[PDB]
């Protein structure tokens, strides 16, 4: 019922987290930050980044969320497992990204920019983090001017989805922290480490 | 806590 | 005391809401929305917009928040009234806005854009709201191209503060909803209506 | 609720 679905979902997220972290180490300039600052950015933004992957995979579908290319949830299955509110919130993003026809390349740059825009509480070198954010923002602007010159403010339209992304990621974290405290769904240690941060 | 994250970023 | 300070702060908010509402009614296109959609956007965005007014007023100060021209709070008085976390969060916005030297004209444009970008869950005419958001986003880009052409990605830098704005506004709503429940701080009806809305 | 807001927006 709800236990096996949430266990399946949380196992999927633990596998994604390993890939998230490996990918982030290759973001230009990220590894020039202190390890503490790298960890603070990731502990703030991991869920925003995971949700961007869901949105990306979910673009070919209508009213369904592709948590994995082999694990897709519609409205009723979300209701069966207590995820209807989160499913609806992530759908709101899928609507905005489907209308803008956001591309794979744009998702990867928005993930990196969301990471450096995290607004974490315990950053040791504000200037280094700001400089990384500026470069990643500039990368997106450069891409859009070169690849979509006839849509003058496309970058801004992408940026304007980031408040909803951060809002939805926070409520996802709260939801699965509540699942954690209930103790019925088993979770791997890395997922637990990110969730309890 | 960050034991696992810190090792994965170090290696 | 926390009683009187919080009472004063909530009275100031209720008086700013009067201005906020009359200001929104003159945003181009806003009054063309249905009354229901107008109210959804306001009930979603009111705290974001209020906080942008605090940020603008706080720019002349160092480590102080100007809730009105004649009501300023430093770290110690914020701690005295249980507002330390919210004070530090708003000051993180002040930090970024001071660094970017955000102008009065840009605050007004960002308040309007934040209203239309609020992502409410009960919108009747999604495409009317999207059209308004697109115009208000274009107004800000047009201004930045004309007034700050040598800073090519300035608009984007402004937009990149909006997740922290929304996050901090959400925290403020919860905190004063908690104050409401405790029942020791009197609050006016319009503020109560916005605080309790959903 | 929105009674007051409705009135102020006319
Ligand atoms: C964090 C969560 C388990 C997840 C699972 C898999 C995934 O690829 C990304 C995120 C998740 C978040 C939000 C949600 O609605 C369902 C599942
Ligand atoms: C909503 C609140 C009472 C307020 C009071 C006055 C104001 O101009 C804007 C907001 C407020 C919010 C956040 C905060 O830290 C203090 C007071």
């Amino acid at each position: 019922g709800d236990i096996k679905a949430l266990t399946t979902l949380c196992d999927l997220a633990d596998r994604e987290l390993v890939v998230i972290i490996g990918w982030a180490k290759h973001i230009p300039g990220f590894s020039s930050l202190s390890l503490g600052d790298q960890m603070s950015l990731l502990q703030s933004a991991w869920m925003e980044i995971l949700i961007l992957g869901i949105v990306y995979r979910s673009l070919p579908y209508d009213d369904k969320l592709v948590y994995a290319e082999d694990y897709i949830m519609d409205e009723e299955h979300s209701r069966l497992a207590g995820l209807l509110e989160l499913y609806r919130a992530i759908l709101q993003l899928v609507r905005r990204y489907k209308k803008l026809k956001v591309e794979k390349e744009e998702f990867v740059t928005l993930k990196a920019l969301a990471l450096a825009n995290s607004d974490s509480m315990h950053i040791e070198d504000l200037e280094a983090v700001q400089k990384l954010q500026d470069l990643l923002h500039e990368a997106l602007q450069d891409y859009e001017l070169s690849q979509h010159h006839e849509e003058p403010w496309r970058t801004g339209k992408l940026l304007l989805t980031l408040p909803l992304l951060r809002q939805t990621a926070a409520k996802a974290v709260q939801h699965f922290y509540s699942v954690k405290l209930q103790g019925k769904v088993p979770m791997h240690k890395l997922f637990l480490e990110m969730l309890e941060a | 806590k960050h034991k696992i994250l810190h090792r994965l970023l170090q290696d």
